[PDB]
């Protein structure tokens, strides 16, 4: 996270660390005890699919504190509509092998309606991003949100370029200072309405992080609600990678 | 008046329309309805999108 300050351990609970055989992968974003939100892109290269792991309650990734916990990753599903090489449809559900224990400290983000997203949540001006990228401790980060027709506008052109499309969004700043970046990819763009917290994008994709000129550009969680509804009711499958068709 | 499309309908968390009579609202899991019909209470010790050190 470029120009953010530090999230003060316990008010960013839903944050997941992601971890294969060790090595830093993604963020990611806790729904319930069982299931977390991450993007599709994080799982580009992964060879060794019975090593992932998720981390909650982390906050400083160079001291156990205690708050940690850490579970086995069951299952990477993502819709049949995303393939690597294109940034289009950059979300993955993943399920846990057991569940977590909710603390002060591990809490799940919700995961609104559809509607409520798009006729509410899509106009609330500033929503937090946070990611990791002595004392590493999770960065956090207010942006806000910009329509498409907009982010275009403000944007600086390119000849090679990926369209906007109707499952991503933009938020941030063309001043060059402040943004969201690689290291965070997966992690919760949370939005706060009328006491409540509610996921309404993923960490997807961006120009470098923070060039000037440039936006964040996430996915449009309100796209795949009634997608991760369904799919969180479905039976454990046998292997890890699921495919699930979109919509 | 009152609809969703005005202001979430006043809802708290959930909107709900219907075709001849007004707007009612819901909630989230984990949260449920108050009195006022507005409002929301979880019927939890950790619902969603609450930060527990924070309250
Ligand atoms: C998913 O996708 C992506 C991603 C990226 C990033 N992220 C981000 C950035 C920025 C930001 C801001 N600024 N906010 C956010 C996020 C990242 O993540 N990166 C990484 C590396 O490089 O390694 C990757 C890529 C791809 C795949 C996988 C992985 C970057 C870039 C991209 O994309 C681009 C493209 C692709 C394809 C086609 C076109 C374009
Ligand atoms: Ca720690």
């Amino acid at each position: 996270i470029v120009g953010g300050k530090v999230c003060p351990k316990g008010e960013c609970p839903w944050q997941v660390l992601l971890l294969v055989n060790g090595a830093q992968l993604c963020g990611g974003t806790l729904i319930n005890t069982i299931w977390v939100v991450s993007a599709a892109h994080c799982f580009d290269k992964i060879k060794n699919w019975r090593n992932l792991i998720a981390v909650l309650g982390e906050h400083d990734l160079s001291e156990h504190d205690g708050d940690e916990q850490s579970r086995r990753v069951a299952q990477v599903i993502i819709p049949s509509t995303y393939v690597p090489g294109t940034t289009n449809h950059d979300i993955a559900l993943l399920r846990l092998h057991q569940p977590v224990v909710l603390t002060d400290h591990v809490v799940p983000l919700c995961l609104p309606e559809r509607t409520f997203s798009e006729r509410t949540l899509a106009f609330v001006r500033f929503s937090l991003v946070s990611g990791w990228g002595t004392a590493l401790e999770l960065m956090v980060l207010n942006v806000p949100r910009l329509m498409t027709q907009d982010c275009l506008q403000q944007s600086r052109k390119v000849g090679d370029s990926p369209n906007i499309t109707e499952y991503m969004f933009c938020a941030g700043y063309s001043d060059g200072s402040k943004d969201s970046c690689k290291g965070d990819s997966g992690g919760p763009h949370a939005t706060h309405y009328r006491g409540t917290w509610y996921l309404t994008g993923i960490v997807s994709w961006g120009q470098g992080c923070a060039t000037v000129g440039h936006f964040g550009v996430y996915t449009r969680v309100s796209q795949y609600i009634e997608w991760l509804q369904k799919l969180m009711r479905s039976e454990p499958r046998p292997g890890v990678l699921l495919r699930a068709p979109f919509p | 008046q009152l609809i969703c499309v005005n202001e979430n309908g006043g809802c708290e968390q959930y909107c709900s329309d219907h075709t001849g009579t007004k707007r009612s609202c819901r909630c989230h899991e984990g949260y449920s309805l108050l009195a006022d019909g507005v409002s929301c209470t979880p019927t939890v010790e950790y619902p969603c999108g609450k930060i527990p050190i924070l309250e």
